[PDB]
RNA sequence: GGUUGCGGCCAUAUCUACCAGAAAGCACCGUUUCCCGUCCGAUCAACUGUAGUUAAGCUGGUAAGAGCCUGACCGAGUAGUGUAGUGGGUGACCAUACGCGAAACUCAGGUGCUGCAAUCU
RNA sequence: GAGAACAGAAAUCUCCAGUAGAACAAAAGGGUAAAAGCCCCCUUGAUUUUGAUUUUCAGUGUGAAUACAAACCAUGAAAGU
RNA sequence: AAGCUCGUAUCAGUUUUAUGAGGUAAAGCGAAUGAUUAGAGGUUCCGGGGUCGAAAUGACCUUGACCUAUUCUCAAACUUUAAAUAUGUAAGAAGUCCUUGUUACUUAAUUGAACGUGGACAUUUGAAUGAAGAGCUUUUAGUGGGCCAUUUUUGGUAAGC
């Protein structure tokens, strides 16, 4: 509906997309970089609309690689099976997602040393460190830096236990004015939650039976399947401490088997899958 | 006319063809090392990594890796005498070399001591 | 098919002043007022003969508003135009938008409605696709979807009943 | 090109060496081609142009002078080398102060001289037509 | 097969117009009680767990078509240039010797696409 | 391509769908697109001490500029800067 | 000029292989920019000529006014593309290869960095070619008005300018 011509003098990247190429990574992945050296980073939590990623990846290479895991697309399993992306399950995935999840380095630097996961869970600042690594600095990804929010939450209940991000109070989820800080509203939304609180409005439906395994819901006021689901779920690395794998699963690699014909269409998706795999693909007939 | 210390540069400090933006950030990865030979390259998106002029195209060898992005050095020299003067240049607009016969260095070596058991 | 599409996207309110108060003061409170949200002012770019010779500033009020009060931008549709819009007669595309004329006057003055005196008889169309590539974080291309308003975006200030065709 | 004629050593009018076809060698010879006369030695006459003015940084007696080699000696042996190049052989031509051959002696080489290839002259690569200009000589 | 952070060249890197899309994954999409945000405006921002969708987005295929290719053949051993002459011509210029040696033009096979780590049906 | 009442070539106002043609005080050139441009938020690094460097093919002091060290701050969630 | 220090160390107005740097010659405007030819096609818009024409005349109309696929020729202070000449480096080799040891350095460190021990092989199986060694220290003359040519160019009608 227009033209066209010599339009040759572009292009761009696959940040055409949206990666930030941006003075984002290479300045995260710089410095540290040099001053040294060669090697360092440095992991980031960046939030999918169903699960919720926390791949604490770390930089360089023919391309960025990947310390160990998280992303709390199944902090189900490993109990807590309703409320997927619930911003604690931020403290969740946060710790129970890298953190101490992080890792075998990680565990290991851990599990005896460092650890204090949270040594807590009340509540307040920082919450620092003080031995040592394998101090995972954020870097968010885009997503805009509001004044409590999920991902700036990733951090607050990872490192509450574990690494040195070096998470500052200010954009911590709840407190400020007008100064701190503010102690109370952090201890509560981080103990997933403060929908408890929101699980008071009263009228038409919310869950189902995830609203009568729920319901209570703790409330009574909040104290006895919120704060509590969590609580012992939400201690998860540290209490029901796990690999961050961590029961790898694998059952994925069981899964496949599972396509449910035929191929496919592009057919490549069939085959693919198939045990494994079965023909080509991904091998001869694709990248 | 005038004798600024960009002057002449419009086209030598000049820019790309369409790469005309950015940092490659594998042009920023990549690590040092207070021996291996550099070779200059300047690239107006930087500037400290803009090398003053003389030293363009000129390849030598980095002696101080302030690694911080601060690039090393190296010197080389130039004309009367050759006085070796060091320019502390920047991360980003220096780069590897042809340092590669070292792959013949091995090749040979190797290949003479099998040539050693072969003789 | 024929799946998802039709929607109001805002109601595009403005009023054009010509002056700083205590007269836009007062586009505002109309506006304002027959919009519950407030008054994005408008700027003024430069200068020349009929006044408005201001740096960007002062001389229109923008408060547009959308959704629930979809109906609210229609709330005069059929109504302040006896639902009819720039009609007549080829390829059924008559102006896909509708004509205007300042608005205003109020001191005194009584509530609407109509009234308020002509106005801002438009925030329209230009066809279809998706949905949220005015989005953040990787934007996009709309699909292509649908038919620039027109042919399709004119069949639905046509099923409000009302004359344009 | 003259700190070529220099290196490929041959300081003096009518004088010249024997330099291997080596493209090392070979590139030069043409960055000098215009100056100088890239014969192409035959056999009697690297006897000849050996035996007769050619020898030692001092004269000619066989494995005599010539078993300072020790690669090996006999002036018919820094011949039987140098007229077939190859092996240590030419460190061999590192001796020889080499020619102050004689002017033209019998011919000229035809009119013109000093500038040359085909087209007549000198200043060029004949072969074959190498000697000659050499035959006339030592 | 997707999805996450990626390298790359980043027109050797997109357009543009049609299609088609199992499985999963992302998307669109529901919703304002809190954190938080509107030059107005829950669009954006972010904030909470499934009513409905593949329609877009995305992915890949079609055009051969617009882009750059990548190669080679005429184009081209030219155009230009390193050296040489006591070469040619009023002159302008030009030719010949050895040496380097293009670009545009067109003919073809590509199509943007490789491939890194971790996932995942 | 849309809606115009002092606007109506437009000076100025709001909607929508694509060549970097704009903007970076000032000359010209380089550069620069989630920016290096524009709107907001927060500061005073335009800081102390040195030294080394670079800039006449540069051995001369100067001005300017580059990377460090040691401090002391800003700012960001950060890595950074 | 005076001399040191020691004898293939390694040296070069030089080519050769590997690897960089160049935008000027050329080339180029149915490519950027900025110039300029010429008509074509608008199922195109703002006006000067006409028409049923003649005061919101719909509709076609003749010159300009911007597209759209074309045409013509250009650039010190324009351009994708881009030479030749000249210009950086590197070379066989004190070099790799192996073992570990030092703390102010930063990595979480069996992390490296920088340095050093013990250990295998060098005369070395593309580089060529040349050496009347080579290096080094002092000192103190004259000189600073230059002029020719070939090519490449600046001004200028030109110049034994």
């Amino acid at each position: 509906s227009s033209a066209y011509s010599s339009r040759f003098q572009t292009p761009f990247r696959r940040r055409r997309e949206g990666k930030t190429d941006y003075y984002q990574r290479k300045r995260l992945v710089t410095q540290h970089k040099a001053k040294y050296n060669t090697p360092k980073y440095r992991l980031v939590v960046r939030f999918t609309n169903k699960d919720i990623i926390c791949q604490i990846i770390s930089s360089t290479i023919t391309g960025d690689v990947v310390l160990a895991a998280a992303y709390s697309h199944e902090l189900p399993r490993y109990g807590i099976t309703h409320g997927l992306t619930n911003w604690a399950a931020a403290y969740a995935t946060g710790l129970l997602i890298a953190r101490r999840t992080l890792q075998r380095l990680g565990l290991d630097e851990t599990y005896k040393g460092v650890e204090e996961v949270e040594g807590e869970y009340e509540l307040t600042e920082a919450v620092e460190d003080g031995p040592r690594p394998f101090k995972v600095f954020l870097d968010i990804g885009l997503q805009r830096t509001t004044t409590g929010a999920r991902v700036f939450g990733a951090l607050k209940g990872a490192s509450d236990g574990g690494l040195y991000v070096p998470h500052s109070e200010n954009r911590f989820p709840g407190w400020d004015f007008e100064t701190e800080e503010i102690d109370p509203e952090l201890l509560r939304s981080y103990i997933f939650g403060g929908h408890v609180s929101q699980y008071m409005e009263e009228l038409a439906d919310d869950d189902e039976e995830r609203f009568s395994e729920l319901f209570k819901g703790y409330l009574a006021d909040d104290i006895d399947a919120d704060s509590l689901e969590d609580i012992y779920t939400s201690a998860h690395e540290a209490i029901r401490a796990d690999p961050a794998f961590k029961p790898t699963e694998k059952k994925f690699t069981k899964e496949q088997y599972a396509a449910e014909s035929k191929k496919y269409r592009q057919t490549k998706l069939s085959k693919e899958e198939r045990a494994a795999r079965v023909a080509a693909k991904i091998a001869a007939l694709a990248g | 006319k005038s004798h600024g210390y960009r002057s002449r540069t419009r086209y030598m400090f000049q820019r790309d063809f369409r790469k005309h933006g950015a940092v490659h950030l594998s042009t920023y990865l990549k690590v040092y090392k207070v021996g291996d030979i550099v070779d200059i390259k300047a690239n107006g998106s930087i500037q400290k990594g803009m090398p003053h002029k003389f030293y363009q195209g000129k390849t030598g060898v980095v002696y101080n890796v302030t690694k911080s992005s601060v690039g090393v050095i190296i010197n080389k020299m130039v004309g009367n005498r050759y006085l070796e003067k060091r320019l502390n240049l920047r991360v980003e607009h220096i780069k590897h070399s042809k340092c590669r016969q070292e792959f013949l260095e091995r090749v040979k070596a190797n290949a003479a001591k099998r040539a050693e058991a072969k003789a | 098919n024929p799946m998802r599409d039709l929607k109001i996207e805002k109601l595009v309110l403005n009023i054009s002043v010509g002056e700083s108060g205590d007269r836009l003061t007062r586009a505002s409170k109309v506006l304002e007022q027959l919009s519950g949200q407030t008054p994005v002012q408008s700027k003024a770019r430069y200068t020349v003969r009929t006044f408005g010779i201001r740096r960007n500033e002062k001389i229109a009020v923008h408060v547009t508003v959308r959704g629930p009060k979809a109906e609210e931008i229609l709330e005069r549709g059929l109504k302040v135009k006896e639902y009819q819009l720039r009609d007549r007669n080829f390829s059924a595309t008559g102006n896909f938008g509708f004509g205007i004329d300042e608005h205003i006057d109020l001191g005194i003055k009584y509530d609407p409605s109509i009234g308020i005196f002509g106005m801002d008889f438009y925030v329209v169309m230009n066809r279809p696709g998706a949905r949220v590539t005015r989005r953040k974080r990787c934007k996009g291309t709309v699909g292509n979807s649908h038919k620039t308003t027109k042919e399709d975006t004119v069949s639905w200030f046509k099923q409000k009943y009302d004359a344009d065709v | 090109p003259r700190k070529v004629l220099q290196l490929l050593r041959l300081t003096r009018i009518n004088s010249g060496t024997f330099v291997k076809v080596t493209k090392a060698t070979l590139e030069l010879l043409k960055l000098i081609e215009p100056y100088v006369a890239y014969g192409y030695p035959s056999y009697s006459t690297i006897r000849q142009l050996v035996y007769k003015r050619g020898f030692g940084k001092i004269n000619k007696q066989r494995v005599p002078l010539s078993d300072n080699a020790y690669g090996i000696l006999s002036i018919d042996d820094l011949i039987h080398e140098i007229i077939t190049v190859g092996p240590h052989f030419k460190q061999a031509n590192n001796f020889l102060w080499p020619f102050k051959l004689s002017n033209p002696s019998g011919g000229w080489g035809v009119p013109r001289k000093f500038k040359h290839f085909i087209q007549g002259g000198s200043f060029g690569n004949r072969e074959e037509f190498i000697n000659k200009l050499v035959k006339s000589m030592n």
